[PDB]
RNA sequence: GGGUUGAUAUGAUGCCCUGACGAGUAGGCAGGCGUGGAGGUCAGUGACGAAGCCUAGACCGUAAGGUCGGGUCGAACGGCC
RNA sequence: AUGAAGAGCUUUUAGUGGGCCAUUUUUGGUAAGCAGAACUGGCGAUGCGGGAUGAACCGAACGUAGAGUUAAGGUGCCGGA
RNA sequence: GGAUGCUGGCAUAAUGGUUAUAUGCCGCCCGUCUUGAAACACGGACCAAGGAGUCUAACGUCUAUGCGAGUGUUUGGGUGUA
């Protein structure tokens, strides 16, 4: 149902660590420039790990997409999904984290018939 | 403690980044210390001057 | 206001902005206007010549109300007169009906003659005047009469 | 690699897109960059790039000045554009009938204008009436005139205004300003 | 301490001033407090002027 | 201790010459300076007044004034990243027309001939200098040219 | 205002004749230098008769190649090269040769490899490496309309006719050359011959004037 | 969109250039010369060979 | 450096075309991410479970970070200007 | 002649004001990986291939990738040839 | 002035992602002063939370806005849903 698009492609899938994360735990892995003056990292030797930047960046076509080709929306009513009701083969419904088990059937039910696909039809579903 | 007194290493780059423009000529440059025997006579000379062409294509 | 400031900026960054070598400390070269005629002299002499030293003659006890004496060019001097009658009086151009301006009224204290009034008479009331805006008006046609 | 001539990735040095963040303003831009792209008259571009000026580089321009510029050889009946604002100069006894297209208006500028038989324009106005600049005459203010101008270039033998607060005898007028205390400048 | 071309400025610190600052927070409410005692005062003299 | 005075470092600069010690000919004061005149500047030492310092030395200049004995010559000297005009008071023994400035002048009225004279045909004069260019093909000739051979010589001492 | 058939037609009619006078001007072109060189070959062969020698013009062209990085330059040599328009490794350049511009090429000597171009290796540059510059950009040439139009002031019309005032050093060498963005060569396919490039052709290296040797080495490199 | 490199598709290179059509068909390439009947004189053979 | 307001549809700071360029400490500038609180709005989420916490489970973003699922929990909390 | 990559102009402000190495010129010193100058180029601020190893030497300067060709240096094995 | 056509298998953890491990090659400890730090130079055993260019008086350049030969309501008064 998704819209044509080339194949994606990523450049780095691998996540930018920050260096001695793996050393220390009060180091975070949530990226951070190492700003040192003897910094092996901040001056690229080789064998060093790699620094985020502008040419890793991801083709404009295939931006924010979804391997289904989707670009995701946050709902969290029926009347936020039913802006997607003409946008259908471009944009994907994902149900926000905070909504209750009873309205997330109201939403897959309105989704199911305006054709809106939806990322997360099996959140808080008992059985 | 001694130390380096004068070197003038890298002040030809320093200078050529921004550098070694002429100044500018311009027309009608500065009568500044000319003399003034001269300037005092170029003061009526050319009031002269400009009246006559005045009176010409008046 | 805080965060359009290069303080949050510089967060991550070491120095803030003010380097590694030169280690922004109290107060390296004096407190305000330290060095004047010394380490700070050819600041002091390129930007403020004439700092340095004592010229005149000393006033004790001036009051700035014996000075008062507001200026008024002669390119205005119609400003004094509203707008209602103005065009009357610059189109009745006559005597014996000529418009009276008391300058000192309107906050001025002497009158000066920097350009072109028109042909028309004013009578200009004014503690001081000058000699070419005198000489002005009265070739226009009008007279200084002097008050206090 | 390359042995560059020239600094890589430098900004043209010149003002697009006015960063004030008026409406009308950003409308007048919409109108005079597509008449600048389309009509191959240069007063367009003109107009449009000083739409883009600050306001010390849109100095105000007096109704004296614009009776000046009419008082030229075959101005007369010609339309005078100010990009910026008209004040009005109470030197002046007689003003003639022109049109006068402007940005702003002053009250008196405009009375006057108007007292005089002539009309106040607009510069959307003024696309309708001369799409190419016809008959057309542009005024700039002066721009040296400024207080912060007398500060430019100060030191030994320039004549340049220092920064002082306060005036009078015993500020700056003492060694540096007379031989008799030591040096003048 | 001296530095690129600027006015010499004459800001009167060099005192303990933090301990003497009166900030007049108060301006409304002694104006209210005026009127007060006007409109007391008023009634008080209620035929006087 | 330093030393940097007005005449250091002149020791063979303001020499005189060889053989040509004592006054000056004639004709350096019969010479004409007008405004504008191109002037080159080579001090005499045996005239110590109206001197140019010894920056000055082999530098041209264009005059701007003249005086009684003197004449004002304008220089640009190179201090740091620009260059400022140099105002010179020099006696006139001090200076001597710059040779180049007739050189082109008379190119110039060359040129002025050229074009009229060949503007009454219209060939097209093509009066701009050019550089040496490459030479062109030619023939040379054996008759009484035959070649000499030649060989490299072996080595020998020579003292 | 149907006008696809009529304009388009009229269209099509002035370009066949552009055609038609580029490609009579091209087989003119073939008639001159087919006779250029036959020439000065008989004329070397009258001479040997005659038991005279016969000496070749010297060439009024040169290629110029940059040979060196960009890094370690003096500024004199910098400055040249800048001047050349050999800003990069492996661009090169025509040259028209004087004796304003042989002593150019005796400073930039050892960051740059030159020598005499064929007709063979300046028009496979110029096909294969055509490049123009068109306001201030590097358009590759690929038809005849961007040359007649950034040059018809010129008598230009073709690359042929830009080729010929390239080899024929002509008057509008300058424009011609000019106009033309600098060559970005690749390296050497089978490799620079040497061991060792920066020593001089005769010393066994690269740099210098190889005078007809040139042209192996830009045909490797294009 | 891209640079097609005449000396290779024909098609290019009879758009840039017309004569290659003709060029090919009288094989210009491969052209002959005319036979000459030239013949060195004796002082360069023998300056040649000489030692 | 240029093109493109034309009516009908969405964004003129938009879309599009073309060419070139891309190292970087101190330092400068710009565009963005995130936190506590304030005004406005989504008649926003929420005891049918808010926030927080754990999660070699998933997705988006060059990154800052954001989103989802599961577990635990119990009363509040967010998106946009 | 060649080239111009836009030319010219102004305002304001940061950091810096310990330097070091190589070729060549050169001073003191027996000499120094010593001290001090001149010109350029570099390190500092710079990773990459090579020099086993190295701040500066050779080569070459860096967005992310693919293919090809090469520089310097190399092709008995370690080691690609 | 940029690849289309024909055919087959699978349609699932098969490709792919993540993660651990193994293998080949590379990979010195961060931060800091310094010409020069992996240093036989200094701080750092670990973790959480806290933790450092702020506010003000007077100014400068620039920018934005309002009016414009004028400009500044807010010391104060009037009024008020205070
Ligand atoms: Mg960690
Ligand atoms: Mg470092
Ligand atoms: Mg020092
Ligand atoms: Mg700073
Ligand atoms: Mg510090
Ligand atoms: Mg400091
Ligand atoms: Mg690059
Ligand atoms: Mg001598
Ligand atoms: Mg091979
Ligand atoms: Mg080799
Ligand atoms: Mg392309
Ligand atoms: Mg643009
Ligand atoms: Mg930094
Ligand atoms: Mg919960
Ligand atoms: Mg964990
Ligand atoms: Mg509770
Ligand atoms: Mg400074
Ligand atoms: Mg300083
Ligand atoms: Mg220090
Ligand atoms: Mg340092
Ligand atoms: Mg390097
Ligand atoms: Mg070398
Ligand atoms: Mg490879
Ligand atoms: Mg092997
Ligand atoms: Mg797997
Ligand atoms: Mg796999
Ligand atoms: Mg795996
Ligand atoms: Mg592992
Ligand atoms: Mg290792
Ligand atoms: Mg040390
Ligand atoms: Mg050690
Ligand atoms: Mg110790
Ligand atoms: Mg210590
Ligand atoms: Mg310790
Ligand atoms: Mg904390
Ligand atoms: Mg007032
Ligand atoms: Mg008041």
């Amino acid at each position: 149902a998704s819209l044509p698009h080339p194949k994606i492609v990523k450049k780095h899938t691998k996540k930018f660590k920050r260096h001695h994360s793996d050393r220390y735990h009060r180091v975070a892995e949530n990226w951070r420039k190492q700003k040192g003056i003897d910094s092996v990292v901040r001056r690229r030797f080789r064998g060093n790990i790699s620094q985020p930047k502008i040419g890793y960046g991801s083709n404009k076509k295939t931006k924010f997409l979804s391997p289904s080709g989707h670009k995701t929306f946050l709902v969290a009513n029926v009347k936020d999904l039913e802006t997607l009701t003409m946008h259908t083969k471009t944009y994907a419904a994902e149900i926000a984290h905070n909504i209750s088990a009873k309205n997330r059937v109201v939403i897959l039910a309105r989704a199911k018939a305006l054709g809106i696909k939806v990322t997360n039809p099996k959140g808080r579903l008992a059985l | 403690a001694k130390s380096k007194n004068h070197t003038a290493h890298n002040q030809t780059r320093k200078a050529h980044r921004n550098g070694i423009k002429k100044p500018k000529t311009y027309k009608y440059p500065s009568l500044k210390g000319v003399d003034p025997k001269f300037r005092r006579n170029h003061k009526h000379a050319l009031h002269g001057t400009a009246k006559a062409l005045a009176a010409a294509k008046k | 206001p805080s965060r359009f400031t290069k303080t949050r900026k510089h967060r991550g960054h070491v120095s803030a902005g003010k380097g590694r070598i030169g280690k922004h400390r109290k107060h390296p070269g004096g407190r305000g206007m330290a060095g004047g005629q010394h380490h700070h002299r050819i600041n002091m002499d390129k930007y403020h010549p004439g700092y340095f030293g004592k010229v005149g003659m000393r006033y004790f006890h001036k009051q700035q109300a014996h000075f008062w004496k507001p200026v008024l060019n002669l390119d205005k001097l119609w400003t004094l007169i509203p707008e209602d009658k103005r065009d009357q009086y610059l189109k009745s151009a006559s005597k014996e009906t000529a418009p009276v301006i008391d300058t000192l009224a309107a906050g001025y204290g002497k009158i000066l003659g920097k350009g072109r009034i028109p042909n028309v008479p004013v009578i200009v009331k004014a503690r001081f005047v000058s000699k070419l805006a005198e000489e002005k008006i009265r070739a226009a046609g009008g007279v200084v009469e002097l008050i206090a | 690699g390359i042995d560059h001539t020239s600094k890589q990735h430098k900004r043209s040095g010149h003002r697009t897109a006015p960063k004030s963040d008026n409406v009308y303003l950003k409308l007048l831009v919409k109108l005079y960059t597509f008449l600048a792209r389309r009509t191959d008259a240069p007063f367009n571009k003109v107009v449009l790039k000083a739409l883009f000026l600050s306001k010390i580089n849109r100095p105000p321009v007096s109704v004296s000045r614009i009776a000046r510029a009419l008082k030229q050889e075959g101005a007369a009946n010609k339309t005078v554009v100010v990009v910026g604002t008209v004040t009005d100069d109470a030197r002046i006894f007689e003003f003639p009938k022109t049109t006068v297209a402007a940005l702003r208006f002053t009250a008196g500028a405009r009375a006057k204008i108007v007292k005089a038989g002539g009309e106040c324009i607009t510069l959307d106005q003024l696309a309708v009436r001369a799409p190419k600049g016809q008959n057309t005459l542009i005024l700039r203010g002066p721009r040296n005139s400024r207080e912060a101008v007398r500060h430019f270039g100060m030191g030994p033998h320039k004549g340049k205004a220092p920064r002082i607060l306060s005036t009078g005898r015993k500020f700056e007028r003492a060694r540096g300003r007379r031989r008799s205390k030591g040096f003048k400048v | 301490a001296i530095s690129k071309n600027l006015p010499i400025l004459k800001n009167h610190f060099r005192k303990h001033w933090q301990e003497r600052v009166k900030v007049h927070f108060d301006q409304a409410g002694k104006k209210v407090s005026r009127r007060n005692a006007r409109a007391t005062r008023a009634a008080k003299i209620a035929p006087r002027p | 201790g330093k030393s940097h005075g007005y005449r250091s470092r002149t020791r063979y600069m303001f020499q005189r010459d060889f053989r040509k010690h004592g006054a000056v000919h004639l004709s350096t004061y019969l010479k004409v300076y007008k405004v504008g005149d191109i002037v080159d500047i080579k001090a005499n030492g045996s005239i110590q007044k109206g001197m140019p310092h010894k920056f000055y030395q082999g530098k041209t200049g264009v005059v701007y004034n003249v005086t009684k004995s003197s004449v004002g010559v304008i220089i640009n000297k190179m201090v740091g990243n620009r260059y400022l005009e140099k105002r010179l008071n020099l006696r006139v023994e001090h200076i001597k027309h710059s040779k180049c400035r007739q050189e082109f002048l008379e190119r110039v009225k060359a040129n002025a001939a050229k074009r009229a004279e060949a503007k009454a045909q219209g060939v097209a004069v093509q009066l701009k200098r050019q550089p040496a260019q490459p030479r062109e093909s030619r023939i040379v000739s054996t008759e009484g040219n035959v070649p000499q051979t030649l060989a490299p010589v072996p080595y020998e001492t020579f003292i | 205002a149907e006008q696809v058939a009529a304009e388009r037609a009229a269209r099509k009619a002035a370009n066949k004749e552009k055609r038609a006078i580029i490609l009579e001007r091209n087989a003119a072109y073939q008639k001159e230098y087919e006779t250029a060189e036959r020439n000065i070959i008989q004329a070397k062969r009258d001479a040997k008769a005659a038991g005279s020698y016969y000496v070749e013009a010297q060439h009024k062209l040169v290629f110029v190649v940059r040979i060196k990085g960009i890094n370690k330059i003096p500024p004199k040599p910098r400055k040249v090269l800048q001047l050349l328009r050999l800003t990069r490794i492996n661009s090169g350049t025509f040259v028209k040769v004087t004796k304003a511009t042989l002593e150019l090429l005796k400073l930039i000597e050892p960051y740059v490899a030159y020598g005499y171009p064929s007709y063979s290796t300046i028009r496979q540059l110029v096909y294969k490496r055509g490049f123009g510059k068109i306001n201030k950009q590097r358009v590759p040439l690929s038809d005849n309309a961007i040359i007649e139009a950034n040059l018809g002031k010129y008598g230009i019309l073709s690359i042929d006719d830009l080729i010929h005032e390239i080899i024929t050093v002509g008057p509008h060498f300058k424009q011609a050359n000019n106009f033309l963005w600098p060559f970005k060569l690749s390296n050497p396919s089978g490799g620079w011959g040497v061991p060792r490039k920066f020593k001089h052709f005769i010393q066994g290296g690269s740099f210098g004037n190889r005078e007809e040797f040139i042209n192996k080495l830009v045909k490797s490199m294009n | 969109v891209l640079k097609k490199n005449p000396l290779k598709n024909k098609q290019v290179l009879l758009r840039l250039n017309p004569y290659a059509k003709v060029f090919a068909a009288e094989k210009l390439g491969s052209k002959k010369a005319e036979k000459t009947g030239t013949k060195p004189a004796a002082v360069f053979t023998e300056t040649l060979k000489h030692d």
